[PDB]
């Protein structure tokens, strides 16, 4: 203008957006239990 | 305690289970050192305390 201020108006850039936070569970995988070596007892089968 | 219960299931076996009848006259007889007849002492340490 005659004292410096423009005519044309300025632009407005877009903020960014607030995003989104995400989380996971990663798993694991240990192996089972196998089984031992089985020893004869002495006694009969309803005291074992 | 079954740690201990299980030692004692895994090393338990039956037996051998041997009477041995022993005569104590026959020990005293074949004791190859003052040996003696036993109811000969018996009498002689009774009537001889």
């Amino acid at each position: 203008t005659i004292d410096g201020q423009p005519l044309s108006l300025s632009l407005y850039a877009t903020p960014a957006d607030p995003s989104m936070l995400l989380s996971a569970a990663i798993t694991a995988s240990q192996g089972g239990g196998d089984l031992p070596h089985a020893v004869m007892p002495m006694y009969r089968f309803p005291v074992i | 305690l079954a740690q201990m219960e299980k030692s004692y299931l895994e090393k338990d076996e039956r037996a051998l289970e041997v009477t041995r009848t022993v005569s104590l006259a026959e020990v005293y007889a074949g004791l190859t050192e003052n040996s003696f007849i036993l109811k000969d002492k018996v009498t002689e340490l009774v009537n001889a305390g």
